[PDB]
């Protein structure tokens, strides 16, 4: 089945110049058309636009003086390139696809977040929740820009799992916790392992979270 | 430029109601005998998913609940009885007429019965203490509605603007919510006091619910 | 198949 995939730095300086690709996978992107779309934090989808099989191009008018919509079909990739950003420009970025199937973006990647910010990146240090029923997790403090992901024992841990919205701090970094809760007789006999994903600086911490003493 | 305009911008129901959104476009999205004119489901954190393409063509997977009707200008949304997992934004989408674009998202909300939350707390880190700061951790979990009053306390002493809370989004499968409280403390602000407790008023609770330790590596 | 251009479906 066609998967999209996009790719690349989850920070961009203001007045720099903002790249992503996306991989596409069992699919070749020389049918459909190959669009790009961003939603800032909160708010609506925004269609930027496309490259099509052909490699014809279709711009979203306001931003025509920035955009450029590129292609590889041997990496049977596309890339986005939007210059001169501004804090208007932070969102989560998708590639999508319109097959004629439809004619409507049928297919999407899972997204990847930019933010335009002069500030450095920032990975997370992380921290146990120490715990019939027991409540267990991870404090992520002191990231930035967002997001981490939080799974739980490498993705086999899904049940009773809560990840919590980021919160700004008056820092400029971010914290959130994760938790899950447990059987009470599985603490000391099955190990719990947050796996905290930070994308923008390519961190990944892995916290074992067990008993203390009081 | 073309604007779709939907309504209403939000709405809660309860599970089983019917559902009806509505998507105005500024000027015809018709072309060729098709309306070009599609909706959109988007589940928290997640990509958009396409649930009716070309005003009325249910997508392959889509549960049957799901219909889309209107032509022209004025198209329509409809769940015939809603499940749990169908709290989400909902957009409407055109791409016959430039630039195209999409609409500006009805939030749904579901409406259920009272739940009361399940109340832990959690110390800081020794690891976290060597750095200076201490967060202490207090979690609500699985309640409804989402109104809920957290109260820190320390040694008695009633705390204030030295908390930060942040809530899930509603559960795809029972709509409840689940909450967070971290209080931030100086290391030394934490070591010099013994007891800290977490107080919680929500409606599903008779009386405020305390849960607490005494600090220490103990 | 219809065809996109400039935003447009069209014949071709």
């Amino acid at each position: 089945e066609v998967q999209l995939q996009e790719s690349g730095p989850g920070l961009v300086k203001p007045s720099e110049t903002l790249s992503l690709t996306c991989t596409v996978s069992g699919d070749s992107i020389t049918s459909g058309y190959w669009n790009w779309i961003r939603q800032p934090p909160g708010r609506a989808l925004e269609w930027m636009g496309y490259i099509s099989y052909s490699g014809s191009t279709y711009y979203s008018l306001s931003l025509r003086s920035r955009i450029t919509i590129s292609r590889d079909t041997s990496k049977n990739q596309y890339s986005l390139r939007l210059s001169s950003v501004t804090a208007a420009d932070t969102a989560m970025y998708y590639c999508a696809l319109i097959t004629t199937s439809t004619y409507a973006m049928d297919y999407w990647g899972q997204g990847t977040t930019v933010t335009v910010s002069s500030a450095s990146t920032k990975g997370p240090s992380v921290f146990p929740l120490a715990p019939g029923t027991a409540a267990l997790g991870c404090l992520v403090k002191d990231y930035f820009p967002e997001p981490v992901t939080v799974s739980w024992n490498s993705g086999a841990l899904t049940s009773g799992v809560h990840t919590f919205p980021a919160v700004l701090q008056s820092s400029g970094l971010y914290s959130l916790s994760s938790v899950v809760t447990v059987p009470s007789s599985s603490l000391g006999t099955q190990t719990y392992i947050c796996n905290v994903n930070h994308k923008p600086s390519n961190t990944k911490v892995d916290k074992k979270v067990e008993p203390k003493s009081c | 430029d073309i604007v779709l305009t939907q309504s209403p911008s939000s709405l809660s129901a309860s599970v089983g109601d019917r559902v009806t959104i509505t998507c105005r476009a500024s000027e015809s999205v018709d072309g060729y005998g098709y309306s070009f004119l599609h909706w959109f489901q988007q589940k928290p954190g997640k990509a958009p998913k396409l649930l009716i393409y070309l005003a009325s063509n249910l997508n392959s997977g889509v549960p049957s609940r799901f219909s889309g009707s209107g032509s022209g200008t004025d198209f329509t949304l409809t769940i015939s009885s809603l499940q749990p997992e169908d709290f989400a934004t909902y957009y409407c989408q055109q791409n016959n007429v430039d630039p195209w674009t999409f609409g500006q998202g009805t939030k749904l909300e579901i409406k259920r019965t009272v739940a009361a939350p399940s109340v832990f707390i959690f110390p800081p880190s020794d690891e976290q203490l060597k750095s200076g700061t201490a967060s202490v951790v207090c979690l609500l979990n699985n309640f409804y509605p989402r109104e809920a009053k957290v109260q820190w306390k320390v040694d008695n002493a009633l705390q204030s603007g030295n908390s930060q809370e942040s809530v899930t989004e509603q559960d795809s499968k029972d709509s409840t919510y689940s909450l967070s409280s971290t209080l931030t403390l100086s290391k030394a602000d934490y070591e010099k006091h013994k007891v800290y407790a977490c107080e919680v008023t929500h409606q599903g609770l008779s009386s405020p619910v305390t849960k607490s330790f005494n600090r220490g590596e103990c | 198949q219809l065809i996109n251009t400039n935003g447009s479906w069209h014949i071709n």
